[PDB]
């Protein structure tokens, strides 16, 4: 795709605005946005997490208005995003773990992955494994033909974030060798006591244009929103811990870009 | 306190039928999944059936698949077990038990005796 | 997908007795064990929940340990009032039900 | 702001005005002596039975300010100055607190904090999100109605206007990002029992309220809407029992006149 | 006062440069810059701290060169830093061993670093942690405390016009006033908060407002206010004393024409 000039005029801009929900493992009918209380393998070799203990990448394909050699594509120009429902993390009274005698409950805290992408096609994933002998559970899409090299880098493990409740967070990352047509941003903070720090504002815009002033181009008139927001763990009264997730809002400005072939 | 009270148990002949009642007082019965567990004389415990708060999910032990039916009336604060095609082996004390998240199975009733004989 | 506990156990007053409960990945591996104490002619009552936790009213003497697919109950400072049956229970993901152990009659 | 045709900025001798007020914190106000505290926090017997008392629940604070009458012309909110009032009060480590250790001073106010403030031409618009959908929010608070498990992650039924004080609990409402075109909102949650309070004060820091298109909030009904929450942390009593502690927020908003069609 | 144009020339600028000492409570003849070892009330109702347990705002009135439609001194730039930061590395002076054969627990914890430059006194608003706290004889405190005093009560106005007077814990800069002052402060709360004190002679802070006017020195006086409660010193027993440090100020001033 040779990228030609920006079409301006009466209907040259458009907006997608949606929310993505978190797939944190969703144990039972009552715990949407949680994982199942985390268990630990009997041995390093026998690590095999159940599917309801594994947070997954969330993805959303949005169809854009139809337009179309010398054709038009939608260019994603700006993003606004924030986490929806940050205040819910102040609920320190719902069968939590008293930090001490007569203490309030221990609030949601600890290991966190906040990530979000805007793409003209699926987010492209590289597999990386903490432990290559980990057996990822029936019903998730995971790195196949794991070798010890999978633990550091193994280029066999490519994949498309093309399905929900599918790709576990802990064995997939954006593939930095690809994703020409996506803008991705994420942060891992690890540690059992890491405090959540979530900013919210409708005043913060993020630009999606590259070095050359071109944003993602929406192949097939489709925009791809991907996100993960593992906020920390909820500590139950027993001490048992469940990942807790939150929805992410997106609002993407798009414009029309002339393109050859 | 939380009190569960079982009732409806008695003497019935093989091939017979029987409906057990659990009366819940002390808690919002409509907010918790509820269980039947039985204990054959001198043997250990054996789970019979579970039912979700809203009766969305009922589960049964294999030993009673097809014969027993769990149900609840959230307006009447009552859990029920419908026991059809009763056998000699079904002789046991029938306990009624609450399951709470994290606490797991916590409170039990006093139990009601079901004796199936001739 | 059965919980295996000793049919009987015993001790001298003041001793620590240990009742083990062994399961599989389908139950104890992925799900918590509650222990229930039962005196003759009464109902079971919650003794330990979530492998290792005491409800209010259970002495410090009563304790648990979890190592993967197996859990143990530890009755320390054994007393005569501790004579009874100890029941081991846990959810099994494959059977979609509660599995119990045989029970353990603790004699003093 | 938009909604109507935003025309040019009117200038002249009486084209600018100022609102300057303080908003007090509704932290739950247990009794006659504990304004700015919550009631000592308790924990539900079970996950299913969570039902906090009204005096244990901090709430969003809101203030409708009537502006000088006009008539169209509308008031455009251009700049904000805000700070937390009474930050030093959090150094009172001697008032029946918890000794951190033998002969220790009291444990200072610290832990889970929400600092939030909005400037709007209309009510802040709220989306409900629940930590636990089975939580029974207490009689006297406005809470998400018809809670489903979906309420725990997102449920578009739960819309609402921040139109009442001592009303909307903090822990089940957030600014609705799908609709606050006519408001500028800013907030931060820091979670954790040991999170240190970090409160800056200065009369030198102005925040601009204009959008991408150089338009600030437009005050429908000649009303300006200041919303705020400043849960600073928890006060730990001698027993270990914990009460949320809140502080007032100062606002000073510069406004100007904007010509508008319809 | 209508503010007219800036007078320039060879004698239009001047410099104040002083240090302000900390009033941390100064228990006895030997403990200047400490508070008395902190104690905790028997009950929430009976909170009544001794005067030597209460850090206070420090203030300094600096007389400027005489200028008798007049001239006033305009404060244009400030340089400030905490003097004697390294003193906080004294981890050997009867402290509390962090553990067996540990060095002493260093000064750490709840901190207020604050400083103002004004053409008149800093203006204070009272806010109380506990309105039934009895502030001790010899301090100027919020009078006619009501429960509303705990969140906001506009009765509690005051001028930072006296040293060893205004406790830190019941007064803050009044944001509804102080047109003629530039104030900056930070509260970091928590028993384990690490002190982080930067020093440099390269950092200037500008005192001009959105209209390019600095504070104007009424009566040919410049008003420096400051607090630098650095944390607490933990004594061997565990007993804790606030520890304070002096603040350096260097203020550039110029002459601004004014109609009275």
């Amino acid at each position: 795709v040779e990228v030609l000039e920006v079409k301006t005029g009466v209907d040259s801009i458009t907006e997608v605005e949606c929310f993505l929900t978190p797939e944190m493992g969703d144990p039972d009918e009552h715990l949407r946005g949680f994982s199942k209380s985390i268990s630990i393998s009997d041995t390093f070799e026998s690590d095999s997490p159940n599917r309801d203990m594994l947070p997954c990448y969330s993805v959303a394909r949005i169809p854009l208005p139809n337009l179309n050699g010398n054709i038009l594509m939608w260019e994603a120009v700006t993003l606004k995003t924030e986490v929806i429902g940050v205040t819910s993390l102040m609920n320190v009274h719902s069968n939590g773990q008293a930090t001490h005698d007569n203490g309030a409950g221990k609030p949601v805290q600890g290991t966190s992955f906040h990530f979000f992408s805007v793409g003209g096609e699926a987010l492209e994933l590289q597999g990386v494994l903490f432990n290559y002998r980990t057996k990822y559970p029936d019903g998730t899409i995971f790195p196949k033909n794991a070798t010890v090299q999978s633990q550091v880098m193994n280029t066999e493990h490519k994949a498309y974030l093309d399905k929900n409740k599918a790709y576990p967070v802990e064995c997939w990352v954006p593939d930095p060798t690809r994703n020409e047509n996506t803008r991705y941003f994420g942060t891992l903070t690890g540690g059992e006591n890491v405090p959540p720090v979530l900013h919210i504002t409708n005043t913060a815009t993020t630009v999606l244009l590259d070095e050359f002033g071109v944003g993602p181009l929406c192949k097939g008139d489709n925009l791809y929103l991907s996100a993960v927001d593992v906020c920390g763990m909820f500590t139950n009264r027993s001490g048992s811990q469940q990942w807790r997730g939150l929805s992410r809002y997106f609002k993407v400005q798009l414009r029309k870009r002339r393109v050859k072939n | 306190e939380v009190q569960l009270v079982e009732s409806g148990g008695g003497l019935v002949k093989p091939g017979g039928s029987l409906r057990l009642s659990c009366a819940a007082s002390g808690f919002t019965f409509s907010s918790y999944t509820m269980n039947w567990v039985r204990q054959a004389p001198g043997k250990g415990l054996q789970w019979v059936s579970s039912i979700s708060s809203s009766s969305t999910y009922m589960y049964y032990g294999d030993s009673v698949k097809g014969r027993f039916t769990i149900s609840r009336d959230n307006a009447r604060n009552s859990l029920y077990l419908q026991m059809n095609s009763l056998r000699v082996e079904d002789t046991a004390v029938y306990y009624c038990a609450r399951y709470a998240h994290d606490w797991n199975v916590d409170y039990w009733g006093q139990g009601t005796l079901v004796t199936v004989s001739s | 997908s059965v919980l295996t506990q000793p049919p009987s156990a015993s001790g001298t007053p003041g001793q620590r007795v240990t009742i083990s409960c062994s399961g599989g990945s389908s139950n104890i591996g992925s799900n918590p064990v509650n222990w229930f104490q039962q005196f003759p002619g009464t109902a079971p009552k919650l003794l330990i929940y979530a492998n290792t936790q005491r409800p209010s009213g259970v002495p410090d003497r009563f304790s648990g340990s979890k190592s993967g697919t197996s859990v143990s109950l530890a009755i320390s400072g054994l007393q005569s009032e501790d004579e009874g049956d100890y029941h081991c229970a846990a959810w099994d993901d494959s059977l979609k039900g509660w599995v119990f152990g045989g029970g353990t009659k603790l004699t003093v």
